[PDB]
Order: C-alpha cells, then structure tokens, then sequence
C-alpha cells in the first residue's frame, strides 16, 4: 500500500532534511531522470570528495593493523556531519594521511640508513685490529666457496683476511638477520680490481670504502659513532611520533567511517533527485506507506529546523500506474521464516494414503478460495490462455496430491532405518557375553549418539524440509500467489 | 606562505649559497641562540627544505654545526617545535654520505 | 499540481532578473550621453576664467 | 490537509521575490562602478580639450 506522492525540497534544506529523513529509514527515493550518464548528477565532484576520504579511510584502516594497534569502537549511531564540517574534515583527514604516508617512506629510508652505517662500523674495528684495495662484507655461509672462486679466477692471489662479525645484523630484504664476515682485498695491482668486482657482485657481497690510512680509520670510527647514535635517536623518535598518532587515529577511525559513509549514502540519494530543473528548489518522488505519511512529514518538519531554514518543505500526493511495492510487519522471529517464501504394515498403507490425499485436497481448497478473495479485492486469446490456466490446474493437482503421499512413506523410511539403527544399539553392542560394559558399549552408544543424527536428522531432516518448501512453493503458492513481487528497500543506516 | 610553498624552496635552492652562505647560518644563528617557541618552528622547516633542495648544504650544516642544534631543539617541550624538528633532523640524515 | 504553480512562478523570478540585465544595458549608453552633457555645460565653466582674466 | 497547495503559494513564492529583489538590487546598486566610473571616464575627455582654450 505505497504511494509515489511527491516531496519538495529547497536546496538550503537538501542536506539536513534528507539526513534526518535518512535517520528514520522509511523512504524509497526513485530516480525519475534515467536519460543521463553516471556523471553530471549535480554532485559528482563532491561524492568523489567523500570517495577520496573513503579511499583515505580504507588505506588508513590497513596500516593501523600492520602496526597492530587496538581499535576503539564505542558503538553508537552518530550525528551525520554537515557540509560546513566537511571542508574542515579534509584538513584533518589529509593531515593524518600525508604524515603517515611520508613517515613509512621516511622510516624505511632511515632504517636503510641505520643498517648500512652499522655494517660499515663493524668492519672498522676488525680491520684496524688486523692492521695493528676493496673492503667489504659477506655472509658466513658463502665465505668458503667465495675464496675458492677468488683463488681461481684472480689466480695470482689476493691475500684474503677472514674474520667473522658478531651477533646478527640485517640488510632489509637480503639478508634477513644473518651474521656476516669481513674481508680484505688489497692486492696492490689495480688491474685485478675489475676481476674481483664481478666476483663481489656474483657472491652478492656488500662493499664500503675504507680510509686505508692509519689514525683516519679511528677518526671516521668516531664519526660514524656519533652519526649512528643520532640516527638511533631519531629512529625511535619517529617511532614514538608514530604510535602517538596511531592511538590518536585509533580513537577516530571507527566513528570516522560512519561519518562519511552516511554522507556518501545521502549524497548518492542527492544524485537521485528529480531532474535537476530550472531553479534552486528540488522535488523527490519517493515511495511511502500510508501508515507512515504523518511520521515522515513531522520528520520533514524536523529536518528544515536543523538547517535553520525558515521555510518548511511540503508533500504533494498523486496517483499513477506503477509498482506498489510490498511492506509488512518484519518481526524478528518472523524475519527468517518470511525470507524463505519470499525467495520464490498393510493396514497403515490403506488408511494413511487417503487421509493425506484429502488433506492435500483441503490445502488446495484453502488455496483456491484465496484466489476468489484476491480477485474480488480488485476472446480468442482468452480461450487459449484460460485453457492453459485450467487444465494445468487439472493434471497439476494430481502430481501435487501424489507428492502428499510421500510424507507418510518418508515416515516409513524414518521407521525402518531407526529400527536398524536401534537394532545395532540394542543388539551388537549390548549382547556381548564377557567384555560388554566397557569398550564395547562405549563405541556403540557413541554411534547411537553421533551417527544417527547425521543420517536421520541431518539428511532426512533437510530433505523433508526441502520437500515441505516444495509442498509450499509449487503445491500451495500456485493457487493464489501471482509470484511477481517487488520489495520495498527502505533507505537504511548501515 | 613562502615557507610552505614548494616553488619557493625549489627555485631559491642556491639562493642561500649565493648570499655568502653564512646568511643561511644566520637563520641557524637565530635558531640556535633564540628560544622562540613559534618562530623557531619556521626555522626548522626552512632548514630542512634547504637540505632537501641541496644535498651539499648538509655539509654546510655540518660545518655550522646546526645538526646538533636541531637535535637538542628536538627535545624542546613545545609540541609543534618538536614535530617540526623531527621532520627536519630526519631530512638532515636522509642522504647519508660516508663520514 | 504543485509543479504547475511553481513553473509560472520561476518565470516570474526569471523575468525580474531579465530586465535588470536590460536596464543595466540601456543606462551604460545613457551614461555616455549624460557625461556628454558636460561639453554643453563646461564651456560655461571655462567662461568664469574667461571673465576673470578679462 | 488541503493547505499543501496553499503552502506552495505561501512560501515558494517568497523564494521568487528574494531572487527578484536581492539579485536585481545587486545589479541596481552596481551604478557606482557602471554609471559613476563611466561618467568619470568621459569628463577627462572634456578636460582634455578644455586644457587648450583655458
């Protein structure tokens, strides 16, 4: 019982009315300008601004989990932010966006700076110990095959120094947490420098310039000492600057979702306005219940006050020839049971067959009588149509009433296997002479506990439940229900 | 707006070095000597923009010793001054020449 | 309906901004002939110093 | 309630006159730069030729 009754807007009340109208959830905004593309719907530039904040929110919800920060919820339907507050949000949203995008690129360059200088620092101690040209670093696992190749292709020789570094360091992707070793490539020749650099890249060694003169090694060792600890200082100082704004974001992102997601939803309905015609006032052609005409109108009177507009909006009524979408009670323990139908030995044999056949005739009687009350509620092609209407009811009810005979025969299937199941429970387990009461009854009663429910209640139960849907759909909904249907779909919250 | 403009820092990169480079240290002398809880925040971001637009100015900043001054100013009690010094000191060691 | 009383209403808003684009397009030529009244008038403004120097 | 057709004539006609008056009054008060300034242009042309006979 819906009406396409018109509703007018004034574009100073186009947000605050619709938002409180979208804070109720009884409205079915219908697009009546279909002759237009997906762009130029009056607000395409601003719905991308909500989408840009949506892209920033889907990005910031990912990085808030990689640092593993607990998320505040405080679950409540909030106030929808005004377009006055919208420009103030992109100052705040992009501040968190640009700072966190910069830091993850800056900390990775700082971490790459930290590991390289510590790798250079550990070779300064071990070589100045050995002293009292190429210097470089290689892992311990590749050092015996390196000097075997270094003796091979250089083949004069280079006097190699072998000295293993202490507790494992890590270059970021290669290698992850390995203890390496230093080496010394003097050779004095300056021709074999080309013949060793290919080997240093082939074994993936990391080489650094050493000053090579005495007391400048300790001079640069004092230099990289002060450089590393300052680099160690700013690395954690970026990290405590990081976590202090992650938890500042952790108090934000949950409510900041439903700020813009409610804004993006109502602006999509602002795209769904009438035809964008000729003045600074709007119309809305919505579907609405007659039982809720008053409550949405007082809500419309509430919406024009929240913007502070002096002029209330109106509601015209009319009549047309279109779909009257359905609406009902929609109760909680009535929600799931409604959604299923919205998707669309010798003596017992003689007695239970005919009484079930009359029961199917009684179910068809109540169904066909509902067609007369539905018809009362509102030549050549009429002959061939009503012939298909009548004789498909004639031979059709026979196949319906034949499928009512199964629900006794499925109970005969229910009775026979339950005795066999029962027989095992009463006979193979309990009729053992010596070792019955312990291990023998325990595995059989477990079969009486677990194996009967999968066979009699799971598969036999679902099949008769699927049969009962077939008794409802093709055998009961074929008598009165036209089966066309059209849902209401109110403008929801989440 | 000139201190936040990207065109101002990119075009006037060598303008500090062409002006007898101690004039860039005159910005550092104002940053090191004076406290200035709002005015040194402009001194921190302008020093990092000079280092970002000139990697050789990091040697000039190490010559004037402003890196230890920016490090000590990073521990200031002001929030915006410590936040600006954190972005500047991290930009000061971004290039990482060998010592 | 309500749109039918509104369509003639917007044309009443449309005409009152239309003629304002017209009387402002008439007066600009009229200013060129009202500031050309000065040649009929400031020949007499020259006549006081024509009489003062005489 | 049949006053919805009257509420259209009540306050949607008020949106007609506010765009009728306060947009044309912005045009009508633009004579300080389209009638006074344009008069100030042509008086210099009269003072260009009065500074020969004076």
């Amino acid at each position: 019982e819906m009406t396409l009754a018109q509703l007018f807007l004034q574009s100073e009340a186009a947000y605050c009315c619709v938002s409180e109208l979208g804070e109720l959830g009884k409205v079915q905004f219908r697009d009546l300008n279909p002759d237009v593309n997906v762009f130029q719907r009056k607000f395409v530039n601003e719905v991308r601004r909500c989408e840009e904040m949506d892209r920033k929110l889907r990005f910031v919800e990912k990085e808030i989990r990689k640092a593993n920060i607990p998320i505040m919820d405080t679950g409540e339907n909030p106030e929808v932010p005004f377009p006055r507050d919208m420009i103030d949000l992109e100052a705040n949203f992009e501040k968190i966006e640009n700072e966190l995008k910069e830091i993850n690129t800056n900390q990775e360059a700082l971490k790459r700076n930290f590991l390289e200088l510590t790798e250079l620092k550990f070779i300064l101690r071990k070589t100045q110990q050995f002293f009292d040209f190429v210097a470089g670093v290689i892992n311990r696992e590749r050092i015996p095959t390196f000097e075997r190749m270094l003796w091979r292709v250089c083949r004069g020789n280079v006097f190699l120094r072998q000295a293993e570094i202490e507790n494992p360091l890590e270059d970021p992707v290669t290698g992850d947490y390995v203890h390496k070793s230093v080496f010394i490539i003097f050779f004095q020749g300056d021709q074999l420098k080309n013949r060793v650099k290919k080997i240093c890249e082939g074994f993936r060694a990391s080489l650094y310039p050493c000053p090579e003169t005495p007391q400048e090694r300790k001079e640069m060792a004092s230099g990289v000492n002060t450089r590393i600890d300052d680099l160690q200082m700013v690395l954690n100082q970026t990290e405590d600057h990081r976590q202090r704004v992650l938890q500042a974001a952790a108090k934000n992102i949950r409510v900041w979702f439903i700020k813009v997601r409610k804004m993006k939803a109502i602006y999509h309905t602002l795209n769904l306005c009438n035809i964008d015609v000729t003045q600074k006032c709007l119309i809305a052609e919505v579907w609405c219940p007659v039982t809720d005409l008053d409550s949405i109108q007082f809500a419309l009177r509430r919406g024009t006050e929240h913007s502070g507009s002096t002029v209330p909006s109106i509601l015209n009524r009319m009549q047309t020839n279109q779909t009257p979408p359905t609406y009902n009670k929609t109760n909680k323990f009535t929600y799931g049971f409604q959604n299923i139908v919205d998707a669309y030995l010798t003596f017992l044999n003689s007695f239970k067959m005919k009484m079930s056949v009359i029961l199917g005739i009684i179910h068809m009687l109540f169904g066909v009588s509902l067609s007369l009350f539905n018809h009362t509620y509102f030549f050549g092609d009429t002959m061939v149509h009503q012939a298909i209407h009548t004789i498909e009811y004639c031979l059709g009810c026979i196949s319906n009433t034949a499928s009512y005979l199964r629900l006794w025969a499925l109970s005969l299937a229910h009775a026979q296997l339950s005795e066999v199941l029962w027989t095992m429970v009463i006979h193979i387990g309990l009729k053992v002479k010596s070792l019955a009461g312990g291990l023998a009854l325990f595995f059989i009663f477990a079969a009486f506990a677990t194996l009967t429910v999968a066979i009699l209640l799971i598969m036999e139960g679902l099949s008769a439940f699927l049969h009962a849907l077939r008794l409802h759909w093709v055998e009961f909904q074929n008598k009165f229900y036209s089966g066309t249907g059209f849902k209401f779909l109110p403008f929801s919250f989440e | 707006p000139v201190h936040k403009s990207e065109k101002f820092w990119r075009e006037n990169a060598a303008r500090l070095n062409e002006k007898n480079y101690e004039l860039l240290k005159i910005l550092t002398k104002l940053l090191e000597v004076s406290d200035d809880p709002q005015v040194l925040a402009v001194a921190a971001h302008d020093v990092g923009e000079y280092v970002r637009h000139y990697p050789r100015g990091k040697r000039v900043i190490e010559q004037l010793g402003g890196k230890q001054l920016v490090m000590n100013h990073m521990h200031h009690e002001d929030q915006q001054v410590r936040y600006n010094a954190l972005l500047a000191v991290q930009k000061l060691m971004v290039h990482n020449w060998e010592y | 309906q309500g749109i039918q009383q509104l369509l003639q209403a917007e044309k009443r808003a449309a005409e009152k901004v239309a003629d304002a684009r017209k009387r402002k397009a008439r007066r600009l030529k009229q200013a060129k002939e009202e500031a050309q009244m000065e040649v009929d008038q400031y020949r007499r403004e020259r006549e006081q110093e024509f009489q003062s120097k005489q | 309630s049949d006053a919805d057709v009257q509420k259209q004539i009540k306050h949607m006609m008020a949106f007609i006159e506010q765009e009728a008056n306060e947009k044309a009054e912005e045009i009508d008060a633009k004579a300080e730069e389209e009638f006074n300034i344009e008069k100030g242009r042509l008086v210099q042309t009269q003072r260009l030729k009065i500074m020969e006979y004076y």
